[PDB]
């Protein structure tokens, strides 16, 4: 069973699946500490249990990994990672580690990983031998980001405004310099649906601030 | 040997633009292969796209080389062969120009260009006399084969490639649009 599959189950699950397999009182604490406490219950039976996430490395190795639909927040389910294996994968931070987890033995409360089998949805060993971000040289955009949907949809005419306006892209700096009340927010969402649609291909992340 | 210079010149300019006509119609088929399919592929088909007029700018800068280089071979053995057949028949040509020919070595430049003038037109009303009459002009015999192999006149395929008049500005950015697709493909 997946963590992530846990994780991306709704709240109510809990008295489905949490009460089902023993637990008495999960209806009242932070999601979280559902999750830790029925994969804690499943770890007791013995079965393999799966996991993934983005990685972190701290002040001195005492990584973790942490899940993207939790917005990567510091909570139970956070997986732990030992120096020795940062050591001998060669991880940093923003690894996409995938594969057994652990659970906590006396005097650790967080799942440590047993052996990653996938690494930036690749092996291990492919995934070590990459060069650094930073010494790739740059370049000019060269692929146009096409935004028109081309579906006739009532909103396309906010992509084919974009268009004619400014050419987006792949490898631009973009920059949307509005007041507020504007339109930021769907215009940054009819980009979004315009991305997914026209380039399943690129993966296209959303960072959201206070 | 100058002249078998710019003959294997030109058959290199021609191999070279049916060549790029080669790729631009490759790359225009399957353009429209993946037009025609069911699948999207934005990034794709704009890309392609790209790839289109890059070709088609190379294209024409082939056809035009090859044309310019078919034009100074010809010009070539114009010139070697009217010069050695003045180098034959000059005495007679001069006698036959004599009355205004004289005195060249030391007539002022007026005098000198006007008496080429009136020795050029004249030779203008002889030629066209003669090209009136009508016999069947033919080629000369020592290089009939090399100017016979590049033709009478540059492949029409080439001349109707050569009128878009491409400005600077387009022609330096689509030279380096061009070195980006090759550094590109190389990759
Ligand atoms: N393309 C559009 N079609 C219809 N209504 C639009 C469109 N763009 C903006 N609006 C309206 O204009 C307003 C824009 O609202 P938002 O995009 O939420 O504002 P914002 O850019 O997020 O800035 P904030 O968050 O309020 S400071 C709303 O009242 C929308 O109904
Ligand atoms: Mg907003």
């Amino acid at each position: 069973m997946n963590l992530t599959e846990l994780k991306n189950t709704p709240v109510s699950e809990l008295i489905t699946l949490g009460e089902n397999m023993g637990l008495e009182n999960l209806a009242r604490m932070r999601k979280q500490d559902i999750i830790f406490a029925i994969l804690k219950q499943h770890a007791k039976s013995g079965e393999d249990i799966f996991g993934d996430g983005v990685l972190e490395i701290l002040q001195d190795g005492f990584g973790f990994l942490r899940s993207a639909d939790s917005s990567y927040l510091a909570g139970p389910d956070d997986i732990y990672v030992s120096p020795s294996q940062i050591r001998r994968f060669n991880l940093r931070t923003g690894d996409t580690i995938s594969g057994k987890i652990r659970p906590p033995k006396e005097g650790e409360r967080y799942f440590a990983l047993l052996k990653v089998n996938e690494v930036n949805f690749d092996k291990p060993e492919n995934a070590r031998n990459k060069i650094l971000f930073e010494n790739l040289t740059p370049l000019h955009a060269n692929s146009r980001l096409r935004m028109e949907r081309g579906n006739g949809s009532t909103e396309d005419l906010t992509a084919r405004v974009l268009d004619l306006a400014s050419l987006i892209g792949r490898g631009q700096r973009g920059l949307i310099v509005a007041p507020p009340k504007a339109g930021k927010t769907m215009l940054l969402q009819n980009i979004a649906q315009s991305i997914a649609y026209n380039h399943p291909d690129c993966v296209l992340m959303v960072l959201l601030i206070d | 040997t100058a002249l078998q210079q710019a003959f294997d010149t030109c058959q290199n300019n021609k191999a070279a633009w049916l060549q790029r006509k080669n790729e631009l119609a490759a790359a225009e088929q399957e353009y429209l292969r993946l037009l025609s399919g069911e699948g999207r592929n934005v990034s794709r088909l704009d890309e392609l796209r790209n790839i289109i007029e890059v070709r088609k700018w190379q294209v024409n800068q082939a056809a035009g080389r090859y044309i310019r280089s078919h034009e100074a071979v010809q010009h070539i053995s114009i010139r070697d062969r009217l010069n050695d057949f003045m180098q034959q028949h000059g005495t007679a040509l001069a006698a036959a120009l004599a009355p205004e020919l004289m005195g060249y070595s030391e007539l002022t430049a007026i005098a000198r260009n006007c008496a080429i003038q009136r020795a050029t037109d004249a030779l203008r009303e002889a030629l066209l006399s003669w090209l009136a009459k009508g016999e069947k002009i033919n080629y000369s015999a020592q290089d009939s084969d090399i100017l016979t192999t590049i033709g009478f006149r540059p492949d029409v395929a080439s001349v109707d490639d050569s009128r878009e008049k491409f400005t600077p500005a387009q022609n330096m950015i689509f030279s380096r649009k061009s070195a980006q697709l090759a550094s590109r493909q190389s990759v």
